[PDB]
RNA sequence: UUGUUAAAACAAAUAAAAUAAAGUAUGAAUUAAUAUCAAAAUUUUAAUAAAAAUUAAAAAA
RNA sequence: UCGUCUACUUAUUAGUUGGGUUCGUUGUAAAGCAGAUUUGUUU
């Protein structure tokens, strides 16, 4: 008799940090969501967004 | 217009090819011929473009696109339970004796047991699965 | 009669019961059911006779499939059971409908040799074809 | 064996079905008069047949020919009024089923009028199989319809007829024949490339007037139930038609009556005089009119223009 | 009608808002530093209603640009900022294939109808339950809810100006009813009350309406749940309704719960419907085909079995003008009374249905415990 | 013909369909995509609760939420606790501020959905909009609506 | 299906009936709907509702072998 | 034959060593039955029996190969294509939910390819292989493309860059 | 000619409509139940938003007897007469309508059973409750059972005085839901029976 | 009470009366974390909460 | 948001005879649109 009680049949991924923690940096791009920026060394630091209207 | 004679296996090459044709608001077009091998990535990119999402984390490996992380599935499952909880309160009246059963199947968050090895024990603690199995077999061989 | 036959159970098999059930299923709503029963009993059981073959051919005439018109003749030949005049006439009619020229001519020749009467419409059709 | 709770559940639902279907009383509304089976499933159409004129025209324009199926007892009332109103450019082949019961004179009159107009009337009896009918239809196609341009294409016939007349039975017979030969449409003969296209709702009449229902129940098309339509309304109309014919001695000779009846009550009492109550006596009279021991009967009238 | 609006997804609406040029970019000088968005807009545009400004701001047609390259969407309670722009659409912005909200445009009432004192008395008699938010009236039999093809024929939609006892504008009917239906009709006084009550009449799971009907014949079960899928198609003179048991991509489901209250010798029966959907002739067609027993007087659906020889004892089958036994008996409201129970209003049966129930011996005025309140 | 697989967890970013649902510009009328509950709660509904430190002879029922800021710190106007009991078991009702009026239930908190925040809220405090009991508000959204001065508009 | 159609509850089916029809139309595994219907065709008498203590005493007596089912 | 059909070249079977066989009519029927068993437009070719030592009807094989090249470059008009598919959309039975084909116009020859313009704008609404097989089934017997492979190009409707 | 046989069927049906509307003036006043009357006064105030009218609530049930002509009509009509079915069905319908108006009364009335043929005085509402099959009569029965449970659950000793064997046996004799001789629930209105016998 | 047949018979099924199936000795097994176990109502804390707090007072076989 | 529409028209005469064939109130520009919305370890 198969196991009747089950919570999740499939299997979760193995990437703990972010999506596609196995690919090389030349194949997959890095995420830019605020949840992933504050963890990266470059994105968590200062970022300027103010613009200038004319030359 | 750019004609990708073969679908690139990664989003990095696709956007780099796509960038050349359209420059500074100029009208452009991309024709990417694909076969059965690039069927996975062409299915995600086509969906990523229709909903206007950034091509971040796109791969050709099918198991990579269908299997999510535990915490990411944790966030999505918590929202799916709430959306059913809102529709249950808004458009339904449940009796008193069914109040425990409705909230147990459509309104409560039930954590999994070791989601790392969830493919073996199904997410339910096997010490429970052993007690449940003793209830099935005792009434199966009795039948 | 169909209901009573469906209720029937645990009764020995005989050619009389076989042809009676064939008549029942022929006059029933589905003429193909008697053909199915004949194909079921074809493996084993009592041997069918010329009356049963006439019933099968009448059912085929009523329904209109006629896909096994030559199969019935092949079964009769391999069973090595002679057929009656009405059986051979219905087989002639089936072959003429299925435009099997060689088999129809052979059966007509052997019928004229046996000196067994045929249907007037079939005889007129044969004389008009010749 | 599956789950015992499921066994108990199916037992309970089967018992409920049994206790629901035990009642022999039949509901008033004739479910058959509105249900119409097709390839997608059982469908219920609502409304008359006049508001679907353009929906019928757009399909008769696409179909090659118009194969209609009517009943010989009452030709005109069974079909489509817009087909008779507006002339159809496509050739029409009208199969009158149950032709053994219709008036031979009226049959020859209606077939003469159809030949004058351009249509082809084919009268089919119960002893005749559908194979001769479809063969004659193929012969009509190869005689009247011009040759198709491309060899692979096929000529399409739009079938117009109620499911009680025999359209659905013909469709099922052709379907099973084709399936057995090979093992939304229906192919009949692949050598001349003839196919048929059915339209359920355009042929389903739906609602009907009182006299229309009387004629349909007398012909056997529409069902008869005690709640919606007593046997009196139809049997008195049958007797009134017989009296307009005036064949009282003929009624007596048919019903084995001692003398010629005078009124409907007299007819009922004389049929009652085997012994049986007036209800079953009227039922047997209607059954006689259905089976057709009374022959040469035409309930549908013929307009002056069709008689000219 | 110089601009024909078209369906637009969120992506297309954003693309059109980016492509358009009929915008006005208000700067925020030192004088308007720190003012709320709603106050700013209500001080700048005196002709725009406050509800219109609310709808614009909360839908996003009036956003602000903080010089950061991207546009920023704010609510009414948000404060402004120095050096940033506030983008407001102009009149010509709504002339493209983009549908504007309701309040931004001007809707002209045009010609109005003048009612007589007799019609006003009849409307005041039809009024059943009066409230500062909702007005319940008893619609008579054979009255058109909305103006039909004949413009000279009377209708309820033009009797609205006679019901506003103190409001500044006429009430708005919440849900329309069939011409033959003799039930209760609900009107909303407040323009906001109509929007708030419009949610109740969408497809639901729990019923809140009662339909009393008298069908010809007795169905098999005393209580049951009717369900069928409708397809409405345009025809030459009218519409064609196709009923299926199975779903379809174009089909719209219709569900009701019917209970047989009494049976008159299996030739006539009194039943109560509680619907869950809103479809044209829904309960009528349900009783006609599903229950296989048409309601007394539904000539349009099974006219032969509508007037039966069984009930011919009471009514003349040759007239065929008896009122269709279709009455919206009881309907609930979200408003509560002083007792705490929801207000469920009940409409009295027409005199013809009362005569029918008296001839049949059934009580005409009975409460319905299935729908509480 | 080509069968490509993509998980739904990637397309959840475009779950909202309008600006009000995505940028939270107004009240979500039972249409909210993403929620935020405190970590550890299994029953997904925000909780507005009160304390009980005495008998009703000394501590009134409307003094349970005395710790929460707003209208509860004042005396209610209507007292339905005496005489016959209401069907919905409402014990107090505060002054009708604009289009919103507050009500305190009895017994365990009836979980409802606030149309402003979109969350299921289990509390005794409920704010009814214009006497229409289909659109309710949690006390937190009620206090914020009043402080912003949106009680007449929302 | 023919029994259902004869009952004429096509438009009046409910949740339990629809679920039963679904689970019987679905091709089962170890089970067999033919044998299940043959076993259902038995006209045997049903059991009446009893109390918990009375039913436990019944079970104990049956285990001992002194009382019938 | 499947590999040659995938390239786009008209092929033709040849039964070499035809004089060494024992029965001439037995082998000719085994090949014909093997031919009709083929699928995907391979079946629509012919089989020529040839002997290289005796020299049996070698000129007939060289004549059929010349006819295949003429049909390989055959030019079909456009209006004839629309009338064929308009009447074919009705006569065939399509159980699959597919979008209506707007126009049919052959674009390139040798091999002759056809353009099938769809009405919808979605990319996943391509016709199944069963519908492509039926489309290739009629083009060969109606327009005498026997033994000639045919490609198909399903063009989805493209939107306008200005959108009006 | 014309539709002689059709008009004859319509003429006879029109006669049945008139002779049954004539029998309406012969009525037997029956006072309604005390609890049921207050149920009509209550439902009327919520429906019409007005005080009930003594002429509309009709506290006296107006039951109509079968017309004297109809009973002697089907009597002298032979079973072979085709016009007997159309008048028999007209009487069966009025025989049930008389039951529908009878159940609304609660005064003592003669009711005979058909099993052992015993004549006894009963109240029509409680006796014909199981035959009439009316949901509002079903819902009031479920409503009164709760009303009794509310009084008994508030005071358990209240059951001792109200529900006793002396009280239970007395109430059964006051509302004889079954014949005291055969214990059968099947009954018949004696007034309709004696009306059918002395005319037939 | 229902259904079948005929101008009373048969089959189903329960609710009233009647019959039995100890108060004697013989005597197991399921179960078992536990205070001489928390009668109830209110409120609340991470999912039935029999977990906590506030009122209140819940006898024994 | 449960609306309405098996007759008009062209001739003909005094009921007869041949041709042709929808409108509209209100909300909303999303808070709107397929389908389901059921659970008693109950015997
Ligand atoms: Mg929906
Ligand atoms: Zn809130
Ligand atoms: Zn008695």
């Amino acid at each position: 008799v198969p196991q009747q009680l089950k919570a999740y049949g499939g299997t979760f991924s193995r990437s703990v940090g972010e999506r596609s923690n196995h690919l090389v940096s030349d194949v997959v791009l890095q995420s830019l969501s605020p949840s992933s920026t504050h963890n990266s060394p470059l994105l968590s630091k200062n970022i300027k967004t103010k613009t200038v209207t004319s030359f | 217009f750019v004609v990708n004679f073969d679908m690139p296996t990664n989003a990095l090459t696709y956007l780099s090819r796509a960038g050349r044709t359209a420059r500074q608001g100029r009208l452009g077009q991309v024709y990417s011929l694909y076969t059965k091998r690039q069927g996975v990535i062409v299915s995600a990119v086509r969906a990523f473009l229709q909903k206007q999402l950034p091509l971040e984390g796109i791969s050709n490996w099918k198991r990579h696109m269908m299997e999510p992380r535990y915490a990411e599935w944790r966030t999505h499952k918590l929202n799916a339970i709430a959306r059913s909880y809102v529709s249950l309160i808004t458009q339904k009246t449940i009796p008193a004796h069914l109040e425990r059963t409705y909230l147990r199947h459509n309104a409560t968050w039930r954590p999994l047991f070791h989601p790392q090895t969830t493919g073996v024990h199904g997410g339910v603690p096997p010490r429970q699965q052993q007690r449940v199995m003793d209830a099935i077999t005792w009434k199966a061989v009795c039948f | 009669a169909v209901l009573l036959l469906a209720r029937l159970q645990h009764v020995p098999m005989d050619v009389q019961l076989l042809n009676t059930a064939l008549e029942v299923l022929l006059l029933s709503k589905q003429p193909q059911s008697c053909f199915s029963a004949f194909e079921a009993v074809r493996h084993s059981g009592v041997e069918p006779t010329a009356d049963t073959y006439t019933l099968l051919l009448l059912a085929c005439e009523r329904s209109g499939l006629w896909g096994n018109t030559t199969a019935i003749l092949a079964d009769m030949q391999m069973r090595r059971v002679k057929g009656d005049g009405r059986t051979l006439n219905l087989l002639l009619k089936g072959l003429l409908t299925e435009r099997l020229h060689g088999y129809s001519r052979q059966l007509y020749e052997t019928m004229v040799n046996k000196n067994v009467e045929v249907w007037p419409a079939l005889e007129s059709h044969m004389k008009s074809r010749t | 064996v599956h789950d015992p709770v499921f066994m108990r559940n199916v037992k309970r639902v089967l018992a409920s079905y049994k206790e629901s279907m035990d009642h022999s009383s039949r509901k008033g509304m004739s479910r058959e008069a509105f249900v119409d089976i097709n390839e997608k499933g059982a469908a219920w159409y609502l409304g008359h047949m006049q508001l679907a004129s353009r929906t019928l025209a757009e399909k008769v324009k696409d179909a090659d020919f118009v194969l209609e199926i009517r009943d010989a007892r009452l030709p005109f009332t069974t079909g489509n009024p817009n087909l008779q109103k507006i002339i159809i450019d496509r050739p029409r082949l009208i199969v009158f089923n149950k032709a053994e019961m219709s008036n031979e004179d009226c049959n020859r009159v209606i077939q003469q009028y159809y030949e004058r107009t351009g249509n082809f009337a084919l009268f089919t009896s119960a002893k005749r199989s559908w194979r001769d009918t479809v063969e004659a239809v193929q012969r009509f196609v190869t005689h009247i319809l011009p040759a198709q341009r491309f060899k692979t294409t096929a000529n399409v016939g739009l079938v117009v007829g109620m499911p009680n007349v025999g359209k659905s039975t013909l469709i099922n017979s052709l379907r099973l024949a084709h399936e057995y030969q090979f093992h939304k449409l229906v192919p009949v003969c692949k050598d001349p490339n003839i196919v048929l296209y059915d339209s359920p709702g355009l042929t389903l009449p739906g609602c009907f007037a009182k006299e229309a229902g009387l004629k349909l129940a007398a012909c056997g098309i529409i069902p008869t139930n005690d709640i919606t339509l007593p046997r009196s309304l139809v049997a008195r109309y049958i007797y009134d038609v017989l009296s307009a014919a005036g064949v009282g001695e003929h009624m007596a000779e048919c019903l084995h009556l001692p003398r010629a009846p005078i009124s409907f009550d007299d007819c009922i009492s004389m049929i009652c005089e085997g012994n049986l109550d007036p209800s079953r006596a009227q039922k047997f009279l209607i059954h006689d009119f259905q089976l057709g021991n009374l022959g040469r009967i035409t309930l549908d009238k013929l307009p002056n223009k069709v008689r000219q | 009608s110089h601009a024909r609006y078209r369906p637009l997804s969120l992506r297309a609406r954003q693309t059109l808002s980016e492509k358009s040029d009929d915008l006005q970019y208000h700067v925020v000088t030192q004088e308007w530093f720190g003012e709320r968005v709603d106050s700013f807009l209500t001080c700048h545009y005196p002709q725009w209603d406050y509800e219109t400004i609310k709808r614009l701001v909360q839908q996003g047609h009036i956003y602000r640009y903080r010089k950061n390259g991207k546009k920023k969407f704010t609510r009414l309670t948000d404060r402004l900022e120095f050096d940033e722009l506030l983008v407001v659409p102009t009149r010509a912005f709504w002339e493209k294939q983009l549908a504007p909200p309701s309040g931004v445009l001007e809707e002209t009432d045009g010609p109005k109808f003048k009612l007589s004192a007799t019609a006003r008395e009849m409307a005041h008699n039809m009024v059943l339950f009066k409230n500062e938010h909702v007005i319940v009236i008893n619609k008579p039999h054979g009255l058109p809810m909305m103006p039909t093809d004949d413009p000279q024929e009377m209708s309820i939609a033009a009797m609205l100006p006679a019901w506003k006892f103190t409001n500044v504008a006429k009430p708005v009917v919440c849900h329309n009813l069939d011409r033959e239906t003799s039930g209760c009709v609900v009107l909303a006084r407040t323009r906001n009350a109509h929007r708030m009550l419009g949610r109740m009449f969408v497809k639901r799971v729990v019923p809140n309406s009662v339909y009393w009907s008298f069908c010809v014949g007795k169905p098999t079960v005393n209580y049951g749940r009717v369900r069928m899928h409708f397809d409405i198609t345009r025809g030459n003179k009218g519409d064609i309704i196709v009923a299926r048991p199975s779903p379809t991509k174009t089909s719209k489901v219709a569900i009701a719960e019917f209970v047989v209250n009494a049976s008159a010798l299996e030739f006539g029966s009194f039943i109560s419907f509680y619907p869950l959907t809103t479809r044209r002739h829904q309960e009528r067609i349900m009783a006609a085909h599903a229950l296989r027993c048409p309601v007394l007087g539904d000539a349009k659906y099974g006219g032969d079995a509508a007037f039966p020889s069984s009930l011919s004892l009471f009514w003349d089958p040759e007239n065929k003008g008896l009122p269709l036994h279709l009455h919206h008996r009881k309907i609930q409201l979200p408003y509560k009374n002083t007792a705490g129970e929801f207000i469920c209003v009940t409409a009295p049966l027409p005199t013809q249905m009362e005569k029918t129930f008296k001839k049949l011996g059934w009580p005409c005025e009975v409460d319905d415990p299935l729908i509480p309140g | 013909n080509i069968k490509g697989g993509v998980g739904s967890f990637l397309m959840r970013r475009a779950a909202p369909k309008s600006i009000r649902q995505k940028y939270q510009t107004g009240p979500q009328f039972y249409k909210r995509k993403f929620f935020q509950f405190q970590k550890g709660h299994h029953r997904l509904h925000r909780r507005i609760s009160g304390v009980q430190t005495g008998s009703p002879t000394h501590q009134r029922e409307y003094e349970r939420f005395h710790h929460l800021p707003g209208d509860v710190r004042t005396r209610p106007q209507f007292d339905f606790t005496f005489g016959e009991t209401r069907a919905d078991r409402v014990m107090f009702a505060w002054r009708k501020r604009g289009d919103l009026q507050l009500y305190q239930m009895s017994g365990r908190g009836e979980t409802f959905v606030c149309y402003r925040c979109g969350y299921p809220v289990r509390s005794q405090l409920v704010a009814v909009k214009a006497d229409n009991w289909d659109y309710r508000m949690c006390y937190r959204c009620y206090t914020n609506t009043v402080h912003r001065g949106m009680e007449n508009d929302t | 299906r023919r029994s259902k159609e004869e009952a004429e509850r096509t438009f009046l089916m409910s949740a339990e009936e629809k679920r039963a029809h679904k689970k019987l139309s679905g091709r089962s595994g170890d089970g067999s709907i033919s044998e299940m219907l043959q076993s259902l065709e038995v006209p045997d008498k049903p059991f009446k509702r009893l109390s918990r203590k009375v039913y436990a005493n019944r079970v104990n007596a049956i285990v001992h072998g002194d009382q019938d089912e | 034959l499947h590999s040659v059909a995938a390239e786009g070249r008209p092929f033709l079977l040849c039964a070499n060593k035809w004089d060494a066989v024992l029965d001439q009519s037995a082998t000719a029927e085994a090949i014909d039955f093997k031919i009709k068993r083929q699928v995907r437009e391979v079946k629509y070719s012919n089989a020529v029996v040839v002997s290289a030592h005796t020299g049996l009807n070698l000129t007939l094989l060289m004549d059929q190969a010349l006819e295949l090249y003429d049909k390989w470059n055959k030019r079909v008009r456009r209006a004839e294509l629309t009338r064929l598919w308009r009447k074919m959309e009705k006569s065939v039975i399509i159980p699959y939910h597919v979008a209506r084909i707007g126009r049919i116009t052959q674009v390139n020859t040798r091999p002759p390819t056809f353009l099938l313009q769809l009405q919808t704008k979605n990319d996943s609404n391509t016709l199944p292989k069963a519908l492509q097989e039926m489309m290739k089934n009629t083009l060969v017997e109606e327009f005498d493309f026997r033994g000639v492979p045919i490609r198909l190009i399903q063009e989805v409707k493209d939107s306008n860059p200005d959108y009006i | 000619p014309q539709l002689f046989s059709i008009e004859s069927y319509e003429t006879q049906q029109r006669a049945l409509r008139n002779i049954f509307n004539e029998a309406g003036r012969h009525c037997v006043r029956l006072r309604k139940d005390s609890k049921w009357l207050l149920e009509e006064r209550r439902a009327f105030r919520q429906s019409h938003q007005r005080a009930p009218t003594t002429k509309e609530v009709s506290p006296h049930v107006d039951v109509a007897l079968a017309p004297v002509g109809a009973l002697k009509l089907s009597k002298y009509l032979s079973p072979c007469s085709a016009s007997r079915e159309v008048v028999e069905h007209s009487l069966l319908l009025h025989r049930t309508v008389t039951k529908s108006k009878l159940v609304q009364s609660s005064e003592k009335t003669l009711f005979r059973c058909l099993r052992c043929f015993h004549v006894y005085a009963a109240r029509p509402r409680t006796l014909l409750r199981g035959e009439v099959a009316q949901s509002w009569l079903e819902y009031e029965a479920e409503a009164e059972k709760e009303e009794r449970a509310r009084q008994l659950a508030r005071r358990p000793h209240l059951r001792k005085k109200k529900y006793s064997i002396g009280r239970q046996r007395a109430s059964l004799a006051n509302d004889p839901r079954c014949c005291p001789l055969c214990r059968s629930t099947k009954a018949q209105w004696m007034m309709e029976y004696v009306h059918h016998h002395t005319h037939g």
